[PDB]
């Protein structure tokens, strides 16, 4: 289904 | 100083280095 599951490293927002 | 990163994400690999916020 429509879910934004992408692999992300620890970047501080 | 901290690396402010949100819209333009200038980073190399995806790997989860430390268990803080973004850890996939």
């Amino acid at each position: 289904q429509l879910y934004e599951n992408k692999p992300r490293r620890p970047y501080i927002l | 100083v901290r690396r402010l990163m949100f819209s333009y994400i200038s980073d190399e690999q995806w790997t989860p280095f430390l268990y803080d916020f973004y850890h996939y």
